[PDB]
């Protein structure tokens, strides 16, 4: 039994990452263009109120430096966070991913991605081990909502979101794709 | 509203880390300033450098540099006093240089034809190392004659071959890059060549 190389862990979650990450680009782009389209633009980002996003009580790097300042662990774990953070708002986002001329959207059941992905990680972590304490930055899973009438701002409110989220996961899986698998980077 | 003056054009960060922006009078008439606010919270703020950008240019340097935040900029422009706005988020203004040394290679197997052989590189400022970044590259060539190009996407791959080629013709190449989703890069120089025979 060949136990599987790193190889392949890290390769097969970076696709996923990226499926997600494109889904969110797409579909807002989509959205926005629709619904909600002009001098309203950004009524989201409104005053604080409405801007702020519920998946930023996780303290997530804001640079180079910093992002490149997180352990291994320390950089998988805010990914892992995010992922679940966004398991229940995407629930009413179905609604918007499924009349999206935008390909893979409907088909795609976006719970079920996150569920994957979810899991990718989890092991991507446990792999990265051996067994000290886990300790870093956030201790406990740091599981927020926002709640749950402006109807059609809320669900836009949530896309810019998401963008935002899908991308931090990205971004620092390839972090710890690059500097633990040793070779297909530079 | 209708009119507006003064156009932002565009921003272009060169690796995830600056970024300069470029507006532009659009105006038929020192009476510009630029002011931003990032996301959410609310302070205005004055552009942070108006030299190493060029004219009508406002650098964003490293203390200025944040990501995932939403950069509200609208150009203050008077002598005549207008205005525009534009919402810039950094991990989708970034656009780097053309990769370096486009080594051709005309190659000859065993019994069949000649097929190229092409090895790049990355441009300078972007370091993949310790991975920020992810290049997208693409290949161009067109025989001497001929009109439009041929395109290959190489992907995530430095090196490439394109077979069937012969000896008659000469050609030209360019390959390109683009960071994952961000902007296509300029077209390096062509390196022109001949197939042999
Ligand atoms: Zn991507």
């Amino acid at each position: 039994f060949p136990t599987i190389p790193l190889s392949r862990l890290f390769d097969n979650a970076m696709l996923r990452a990226h499926r997600l990450h494109q889904l969110a680009f797409d579909t807002y782009q989509e959205f926005e263009e629709a619904y909600i389209p002009k001098e309203q633009k950004y009524s989201f980002l409104q005053n604080p109120q409405t801007s702020l996003c519920f998946s930023e009580s996780i303290p997530t790097p804001s640079n180079r430096e910093e992002t490149q300042q997180k352990s291994n662990l320390e950089l998988l774990r805010i990914s892992l966070l995010l992922i679940q953070s966004w398991l229940e708002p995407v629930q009413f986002l179905r609604s918007v991913f499924a009349n999206s001329l935008v390909y893979g959207a409907s088909d795609s059941n976006v719970y079920d991605l996150l569920k994957d992905l979810e899991e990718r990680i989890q092991t991507l972590m446990g792999r990265l081990e051996d067994g000290s304490p886990r300790t870093g930055q956030i201790f406990k899973q740091t599981y927020s909502k926002f709640d749950t009438d402006d109807a059609l701002l809320k669900n836009y409110g949530l896309l810019y979101c998401f963008r935002k989220d899908m991308d931090k996961v990205e971004t620092f899986l390839r972090i710890v794709q690059c500097r633990s698998v040793e070779g297909s980077c530079g | 509203l209708p009119p507006g003056k003064p156009e932002i054009f565009k921003c272009r960060s060169p690796n995830k880390e600056t970024f300069t922006c470029w507006w532009r009078p659009g105006t038929d008439g020192t009476n510009y300033s630029l002011t931003y606010h990032r996301e959410g919270e609310t302070l205005m703020h004055e552009c942070p450098d108006y030299i190493t950008g060029g004219p009508n240019s406002c650098h964003f340097g490293k203390q200025y540099t944040s990501m995932w935040r939403t950069y509200i900029m609208m150009v203050n422009a008077t002598n005549s006093s207008f205005s525009d706005e534009l919402y810039v988020d950094v991990t989708y203004i970034v656009q780097p240089d053309p990769p370096l040394e486009l080594a051709v290679e005309v190659k000859q197997p065993e019994d069949r034809k000649p097929y190229l052989w092409i090895k790049w590189s990355p441009p300078t400022l972007i370091d993949l190392k310790t991975g920020w970044f992810t290049l997208l590259y693409e290949i161009r060539l067109k025989p001497e004659k001929a009109a439009e190009w041929e395109i290959h996407f190489a992907g995530q791959q430095t090196e490439f071959k394109i077979l069937s080629l012969h000896p008659g013709q000469k050609y030209l190449v360019q390959v390109r890059c683009k960071p994952d989703h961000g902007y296509w890069s300029a077209w390096s120089p062509a390196t022109f060549i001949q197939i042999p025979s």
